[PDB]
């Protein structure tokens, strides 16, 4: 064994960003992030992904965002928007949450064990009580109202 | 190494000068002498694969390769459908990607030595006449040439070991490995053997064979019209390839077609003279590939004379007939020049004359460093297929003449 054959080293995938309806409008506000949440596996992957965030309404962590526990009715009642194409969670701890946009259903997954580019059936099932409106395969949301 | 004798002086001396027979007086006679030189003509050197790559030098000890591959996204994805009085819709996300890969290389090492002690440097001459102690200057200069022939033989052995298996395998129980070393060097040769379960002279049934070589080697060219590194270009064969083609009953109909030989009319069926004499050109025109014959021979350790390319076997080349690979000489510590160590590549030959010490002697050391290296792999999927081996028949030996056994005094 004195010759190594070719084996790959680098693996870079460069996707495009999550598309949204131009004519529906944008409204986004920066919120502080919860330190108890492991934000590494939420921003893990090259894939285009959105996910819902809730907010702590009171307590010692009030005003901090955390991803929405769909099995908790209190975290469903406190949803505030989506994080679109996640940022540098390591250098900064203040994420821009979009409160009003129009996103296709293929780009929103809650579970880490959920494939990308596919509709999350847990988000479609709770979309009445998540204040989501599914029209033409797109989520319509506005949390200013 | 020849025997140090004088030829003419020894014929005129092996004759009993003071002997008489049963007739108790010396008798009349007539004497003729003749000289013969016994060699083995049928043990030749494998000079085929000398051209399948030249030699190169690098002055380094390792070689590394890096490959960077890019894959863009295609401009596809038709258009979304609209109605006139409404708003548009967004377009999906695409993906582009890059990879990169690495391969290495490192050579082998071999050298050897020989020494002449004080007795034989001045205690040997000829055997017929007498000589004033200068035969060692003749016998060293042959053994000096012999050590160069060792390394030229060692280069060809590693070279043919890649060409035949793609695998350098060195075991401890092995000729000319006294040190008991271990190397298993697997090159990246993909699918070195072509499959052929019924060969060409199977001839199942009454007299009709089963496989058409004109169609088989055209089937290979058809199945690599979009594999440009994989269609055959030439074939190098041993001796008995025409005698397989002439007894094939498929190739025979190609020969009959180009000469108008319908057997029921026009002719009785000919013998195998012209029926084999045109078997090359009708093979070369209907497959389009080149055929080189390499009938060069060597003598086995035990058996009879064998061929370098074996008997019912041939090689199949691919997209070029040029050099498949490269043989690389790496660096070696030569002597110093100005307090700095100077290096050199290639086979070397160092003289160590200790002719003035208490037992004087004389020693020669010869070796080099190096290993063969293949040309270049397929960048898309890392595969190598420039040469492939095919077992085309089983009974080619019955079409071949025998050989003289090795004369041994």
């Amino acid at each position: 064994d004195k010759i190594q054959l070719f084996r790959t080293i680098g693996r870079v995938q460069y996707w495009e960003r999550v598309p949204r309806l131009h004519a529906y409008g944008v409204f986004a506000l920066p919120f502080p992030m919860d330190p108890d949440v492991e934000w590494g596996n939420w921003f893990a992957g090259p894939h285009p992904k959105a996910f819902l965030v809730s907010v702590h309404p009171s307590g010692p962590k009030a005003g901090h965002v955390y991803p929405t526990d769909l099995s908790d009715p209190d975290s469903v009642a406190n949803v505030i928007g989506m994080v679109l194409d996640g940022h540098d969670y390591e250098a900064d701890h203040n994420v821009t949450v979009t409160l009003r946009a129009a996103v296709p259903i293929e780009y929103v997954q809650q579970g880490i064990e959920a494939p990308p580019l596919q509709p999350d059936p847990a988000v479609l099932n709770a979309a009445p009580q998540l204040k989501l409106k599914v029209i033409k395969g797109h989520y319509f949301f506005d949390y200013t109202r | 190494m020849r025997v140090p004798i004088n030829i003419n002086n020894a014929l005129a001396r092996v004759r009993d000068p003071l002997s008489i027979g049963g007739l108790k007086f010396p008798t009349t006679k007539e004497i003729q002498e003749a000289v013969a030189a016994i060699a083995d003509k049928f043990n030749q050197e494998n000079d085929l694969v000398d051209r399948f790559f030249p030699e190169d030098s690098t002055f380094a000890s390792e070689l590394e390769l890096y490959l960077l591959r890019t894959q863009d996204a295609e401009q596809t994805g038709m258009t979304f459908v609209h109605q006139v009085g409404s708003t548009s819709l967004p377009v999906e996300a695409r993906v582009a990607k890059v990879d990169l890969a690495k391969a290495t290389w490192s050579p082998l090492a071999f050298k050897e030595s020989r020494v002449w002690d004080e007795k034989e440097i001045l205690y040997l001459g000829r055997l017929a006449d007498e000589v004033q102690a200068g035969v060692i200057n003749e016998q060293i200069a042959e053994s000096l040439t012999w050590l160069m022939a060792r390394m030229r033989n060692r280069r060809r052995w590693l070279t043919w070991q890649v060409m035949r298996t793609g695998r350098i395998t060195i075991q401890p129980n092995d000729p000319y490995n006294p040190n008991g070393l271990k190397y298993v060097i697997d090159y990246g040769v993909t699918d070195i053997e072509l499959p052929l379960p019924q060969k060409f002279d199977a001839k199942d049934g009454n007299g009709n064979s089963a496989v058409d070589p004109i169609q088989y080697f055209r089937d290979l060219i058809k199945a690599a019209t979009y594999f440009p590194d994989r269609r055959p270009v030439a074939i190098i064969v041993g001796p008995g390839f025409d005698e397989v083609l002439a007894d094939n009953t498929f190739v025979q109909k190609y020969v009959e077609y180009e000469k108008g030989w319908v057997v029921g009319q026009n002719t009785v069926q000919p013998p195998r003279e012209v029926y084999r004499q045109a078997a090359l050109d009708i093979f070369k025109r209907y497959t389009g590939l080149e055929v080189m014959v390499y009938d060069k021979t060597y003598r086995d350790q035990d058996g009879s004379v064998k061929y370098w390319i074996p008997v019912g076997e041939l090689i199949v080349l691919n997209q070029s007939t040029g050099p498949v690979g490269r043989f690389v000489y790496t660096a070696h510590v030569a002597g110093q020049r100005n307090g700095k160590v100077v290096y050199a590549t290639g086979p070397y030959l160092t003289v160590k004359d200790h002719l003035q010490d208490d037992p004087p002697y004389y020693a020669i050391i010869a070796g080099f460093h190096g290993l063969p290296q293949l040309s270049g792999y397929n960048t898309e999927d890392f595969s190598f297929h420039r040469f492939k081996w095919l077992k085309y028949a089983n009974n080619v030996q019955s079409y071949l003449p025998p050989f003289p056994p090795k004369v041994e005094l």
